[PDB]
RNA sequence: CCGGCCGGGAACUCAAAGGAGACUGCCAGUGAUAAACUGGAGGAAGGUGGGGAUGACGUCAAGUCAUCAUGGCCCUUACGACCAGGGCUACACACGUGCUACAAUGGCGCAUACAAAGAGAAGCGACCUCGCGAGAGCAAGCGGACCUCAUAAAGUGCGUCGUAGUCCGGAUUGGAGUCUGCAACUCGACUCCAUGAAGUCGGAAUCGCUAGUAAUCGUGGAUCAGAAUGCCACGGUGAAUAC
């Protein structure tokens, strides 16, 4: 679609990375920014984007590495 | 020698010097057809000469600034007809009343404030 | 339109036949100021038409004029609220340029893949009487005959 | 015309020649392609609010953000009524 | 050799600042080529006259910009070193290139 | 007097062909001209195989027929457990452009019977 | 070798300071002998030469105590301070303005010609190489006739869809990137495809437009971390109906 290399995420994201990792995916990481850029070995792990108002659990497989970690956030609502 | 002529025409002027030679005229160091003339106004460059003489009379060089082709074709005829009048005003008289040495101050019109365009304004509003 | 005058007003003719009526012709066939291609697709007709007819093509293309032309016609004004019309002869110029309009929308009648080729057909079929625009002669024609009985 | 707002502009602007130049000219040291690792991405400890960028520099006679012009430094509105009292050299009506 | 050029929108002081040092330099110069027009800058600012809405109201702002050259060919190095320090334009700067 | 494999294409131009080979839409037959340059106006049917040789490299090369439909299968695939709203837009058969939905906004969708 | 370098010059558009040019001169006509309206050496400019700024007292309880100084007053752990993600790009409503469309003059390649006129230092970046590409790196010279866009499209002839949803028409979802701030997720804009749906010139129609004007092609400015259908300015080719 768009974009380029070096994928980012957020050193407090990082964090929040590194504690579902060792202490254990227990819940989705609530992550309070969508900055973080998804890399091959979180799959496996839940987190939780916030589009706004509220966090959304992200759909973890190993076929969307190629895709962005906000779009498995839904922002658009439907009737 | 030279013949005095710059002939200012619709942003376009020439500076037509004729000097004693062949009647072909040479423009940017080139030919008309390979200059690739056969586009628009392709006969009118010759209207001028038409009437008048040719015999060995006019050589010329010939460079044009401004304008399209319209522009150059009226540069090269007010350059002309400013050159031609070293014979007397006898030729000068019928240039005149040919209208050979017309000029028309036809130039554009400043866009305006308010109007997309030289006259139109946004169509007008709901009753 | 109403404190204005008239100049009789003149444009750049064609240097080749240098006519006025030609000029004219060539001149309302332009189309959103278009030079090469417009008259080049008059030269092809013009030869085109010389071709097909055989005779000279100046004679031909009057023989043609003559062909087109109407007579009379009348104006709308809308007086009474019925067709309340004086027939007055439309002016020499102004019925010159109605032919010359009547000739080149007959022209646009169409719409061929090639214009040179739809050209030249209509006007070649439209030159001895018998092609698109001398419906529209007799049309205006019909029009006429009734209209003086109001004057 | 809001004073707080003011002063975080004026505050911003303040820290954003002294914040700058040296951590911008950082990344781009360590932005080259040739390994750039997580050291660039850890070295977020920036606002990327001082950045001049990112900045608006806002007008600072009134506080009207619409309007920024960058030859004056100024609102339209402001323009008017200090270039109509003359002062500003070389700015005569224009007409051609 | 060394030309002076002048940057000033004011055509009678622009005319009177290079019809003053000319003859500075002629005061035990010689030659010079003479007097060159020079291009001019020219920029059209406009601002919505009105505060609110209505934006076919505005109005035309221009600033001009003259450039004076004289091109002294061969003077005398006195009058050229006297140039400086009889500076006496005042809010008009002058550019000279080494 | 084939291309790629057996079938009967011809009777229509190079670009006609192209563009009615599935695989080539009209925007494949515009990336084959701008890479190319074949000319339009050559007939397929008993061309000299040079060209033919040439439309061959310029049809082979790029994603074309079965590679179309499995990818086509993938992206619905995809689509649909895609992760974002929009997927599940392109997927019901809804404009994803967002503009009138109320009618006639299915018209590429196709047909609707009772 | 197309070194204006010499001695350079005026007949050079060009490059800015100043002077003339037109004021109904003077005759003839229509005119009360008044003012005005018809021609001639001038129309290179004749009848305010053509364009711009210049908008009288006043009607509109119109926008501006949210630009602003207050009039009578007011919120008051502040009707604020903040940090990240989010609203004006979106969307099951009617409307308007604007853009390529209805072909054979549009996607075709080739020997392939002339634009005035601007921006240019949190900027313009001529050496080589390749990219279906956005462009990718050494990138000189520079506050200027120095160093980026003059290549202008408007055309000569090869032939095509030689009649239709057509080689016209290129509104979609995902596959690899250009500079992005920290990263493009209602969410940066651009290339390569799978994509050419509806439309064969248009309901009872209105509006803008009396000479470079209505239209047909091609350029600069504002954001500039970033792209303009538009908005503020440009050079081309140019159509009469005003009894």
């Amino acid at each position: 679609r768009s974009l380029k290399k070096g994928p980012f995420i957020d050193l407090h994201l990082l964090k929040k990375v590194e504690k579902a990792v060792e202490s254990g995916d227990k819940k989705p990481l609530r992550t309070w920014s969508r900055r973080s850029t998804i890399f091959p070995n979180m799959i496996g792990l839940t987190i939780a984007v916030h589009n706004g108002r509220q966090h959304v659990p992200v759909f973890v497989t190993d076929e969307m590495v190629g895709h962005k970690l906000g779009e498995f956030a839904p922002t658009r609502t439907y009737r | 020698n030279q013949y005095y002529g710059t002939g200012r025409r619709k942003s376009s002027a020439a500076r037509v010097f004729i000097k004693p030679g062949n009647g072909k005229i040479v423009i940017n160091q080139r030919s008309l057809e390979q200059y690739f003339g056969r586009e628009t106004a392709r006969m009118v460059v010759r209207q001028p000469l038409e009437l008048v003489d040719m015999v060995e009379k006019l050589d010329l060089y010939i460079t044009v600034k401004g304008g399209g082709i319209s522009g150059q074709a009226g540069a090269i005829r007010h350059g002309i007809t400013r050159a031609l009048m070293e014979y007397d005003e006898s030729l000068r008289s019928e240039l005149r009343k040919a209208g050979f040495v017309t000029r028309d101050a036809r130039q554009v019109e400043r866009k305006k404030v308010g109007l997309r365009k030289a006259r139109r304004r946004p169509q007008f509003s709901k009753r | 339109p109403r404190r204005r005058v008239i100049g009789q007003r003149k444009i750049l003719p064609d240097p080749k036949f240098g006519s006025e009526l030609l000029a004219k012709f060539v001149n309302i066939l332009m189309v959103d100021g278009k030079k090469s291609t417009a008259e080049s697709i008059v030269y092809s007709a013009l030869e085109t038409l010389a071709q097909r007819s055989g005779k000279s093509e100046l004679e031909a293309f009057e023989v043609a004029l003559e062909n087109v032309r109407p007579t009379v016609e009348v104006k709308s004004r809308r007086v009474g609220g019925s067709t309340y019309q004086v027939p007055v002869e439309v002016r020499p110029v102004r019925r010159n340029a109605l032919a010359m309009r009547w000739i080149v929308e007959a022209a646009r009648k169409r719409g061929d893949k090639s214009m040179a080729l739809r050209l030249a057909n209509e006007l070649s079929d439209a030159a001895e009487n018998k092609g698109t625009a001398v419906k529209k002669r007799e049309d205006v024609h019909r029009m006429a005959e009734a209209n003086k009985a109001f004057a | 015309a809001k004073q707080s707002m003011k002063a975080r502009e004026v505050k911003r602007v303040a820290l954003a020649d002294k914040y700058f130049a040296k951590r911008a000219e950082l990344k781009a040291i360590i932005s080259d392609v040739n390994a750039r690792w997580n050291a660039v991405l850890k070295l977020q400890t920036l606002p990327r609010d001082s950045s001049p960028s990112r900045q608006r520099n806002r007008c600072r006679q009134t506080g009207r953000p619409h309007g920024f012009l960058r030859k004056f430094g100024l609102s339209r509105i402001k323009v008017r009524e200090a270039a109509m009292r003359g002062e500003i050299p070389g700015l005569k009506k224009a007409s051609w | 050799r060394i030309r002076i050029r002048l940057k000033a929108f004011d055509h009678r002081l622009i005319d009177q600042a290079t019809a003053e040092i000319v003859e500075t330099a002629k005061r035990t110069g010689a030659q010079v080529r003479g007097p060159i027009p020079l291009p001019t800058r020219k920029e059209r600012f406009t601002v919505l006259i009105s505060p609110h809405v209505n934006k076919d109201a505005r109005d035309q702002y221009e600033i001009r910009t003259h450039l004076r050259l004289v091109d002294i060919v061969e003077p005398t190095e006195k009058t050229v070193d006297a140039l400086m320090r009889l500076d006496l334009a005042a809010g008009v700067d002058v550019q000279i290139s080494l | 007097a084939r291309i790629a494999g057996i079938n009967i294409p011809d009777h229509k131009h190079a670009v006609i062909a192209l563009t009615s080979i599935y695989g080539v839409g009209k925007t494949r037959s515009k990336a084959i001209l701008a890479a190319a340059g074949i000319a339009e106006d050559v007939k397929i049917s008993e061309l000299s195989e040079g060209q033919i040789d040439t439309l061959r490299d310029e049809v082979a090369k790029f994603v074309v027929e079965g590679d179309l439909r499995r990818e086509i299968s993938m992206s619905i695939k995809r689509l649909m457990d895609l992760g974002c709203y929009r997927g599940l837009r392109h997927r019901r058969g809804l404009p994803v452009r967002g503009q009138r939905t109320k009618t006639n906004a299915r018209t590429r969708k196709g047909p609707r019977k009772p």
